[PDB]
């Protein structure tokens, strides 16, 4: 039997599923460590690797990209977990090696591949404390080109009054996502700052792992794909909505939690986001 | 102890030794400073970001 991880329910994805919308025909690039394409609870549609020493994007030597991909799009069947957008066209864009790190140029090359291949949504469960002009230009280009760009806010916790949101999350063109638990409490590691946009479940998140496994991971990496999957659900119900409209629908319909420095606009609610008229619950 | 600001500017070797005294089961991974990394949170992990001289370039922290 299939299990529905609590975070998929918490963002109200089953309400979209019951309406008949599951992300069909929406292309989502998971820009990450690769995706294990042999996992029976995933369907990888395509991809490319920008890691010079790991040329196969369909082998995930880390595990992280496979976990993130299962939150976006684990298949709707009788096994494993259920993804937020289980019919999405899932693309493995490998820009991180086995050790979980990549050079800025590798990430930029993957963003450019995603633009050239007409991806509707990019998920970047990744970050660093410094930006670069070239990184900002690549995310800004993807957004100008119509792509919904979602990233982890970072796991840098608090530092008094200072923002601890990392890049590319910190860029205005990117939706930066923080992590809450099943009680809607901010995870202690979740980055903070005026650039935090929305929150999603990021504690004890069950998803797919390489070699036909499953497991619970923690992080703003786990929160980001709930939002990328929600964007794919919204586009499957409203296929002509722009990235501008998808982003505003998610921001304008969150369940508000605490102060925005810590919680941004609150927890995403994809049911409310995918209605025509938007308000917070 | 979950952060080691006193290790910034020290060798990667001394940082490893110090972190392992405080957290002997730490999984230490050495990475180049100025890379982008996965954003999962691993309570057992300490990433050490080094400059091209192999000195610590950012405050080490658990995660
Ligand atoms: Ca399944
Ligand atoms: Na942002």
């Amino acid at each position: 039997a299939q299990s529905v991880p609590y975070g998929v329910s918490q963002i109200k994805a089953p309400a979209l599923h019951s309406q008949g919308y599951t992300g069909s025909n929406v292309k989502v690039a998971v820009i990450d460590s690769g995706i294990d394409s042999s996992h029976p609870d995933l369907k990888v549609a395509g991809g490319a690797s920008m890691v010079p020493s790991e040329t196969n994007p369909f082998q995930d030597n880390n595990s992280h990209g496979t976990h993130v991909a299962g939150t976006v799009a684990a298949l709707n069947n009788s096994i494993g977990v259920l993804g937020v957008a289980p019919s999405a066209s899932l693309y493995a864009v490998k820009v991180l090696g086995a050790d979980g790190s990549g050079q800025y140029s590798w990430i930029i090359n993957g963003i450019e591949w995603a633009i050239a291949n007409n991806m509707d949504v990019i998920n970047m469960s990744l970050g660093g404390p410094s930006g670069s002009a070239a990184l900002k230009a690549a995310v800004d280009k993807a957004v100008a080109s119509g792509v919904v760009v979602v990233a982890a806010a970072g796991n840098e916790g608090t530092s008094g009054s200072s923002s601890t949101v990392g890049y590319p999350g910190k860029y205005p063109s990117v939706i930066a996502v923080g992590a809450v638990d099943s009680s809607n409490q901010r995870a202690s590691f979740s980055s903070v700052g005026p650039e935090l946009d929305v929150m999603a479940p990021g504690v004890s998140i069950q998803s797919t792992l390489p070699g036909n496994k499953y497991g619970a991971y923690n992080g703003t990496s786990m929160a980001s794909p709930h939002v990328a999957g929600a964007a794919a659900l919204i586009l499957s119900k409203h296929p002509n909505w722009t990235n501008t409209q998808v982003r505003s629908s998610l921001e304008n319909t969150t369940t508000k939690l605490g102060d925005s420095f810590y919680y941004g606009k609150g927890l995403i609610n994809v049911q409310a986001a995918a209605q025509h008229h938007h308000h917070h619950h | 102890k979950t952060e080691w600001p006193e290790l910034v500017g020290k060798s990667v070797e001394e940082a490893k030794k110090v972190i392992l005294q405080d957290k002997p089961a730490a999984q230490i991974i050495v990475l180049p400073v100025g890379t982008i990394v996965t954003k999962e949170y691993r309570i057992d992990r300490v990433r050490l970001f080094v400059d091209r001289l192999d000195n610590i370039a950012q405050v080490p922290r658990v995660g």
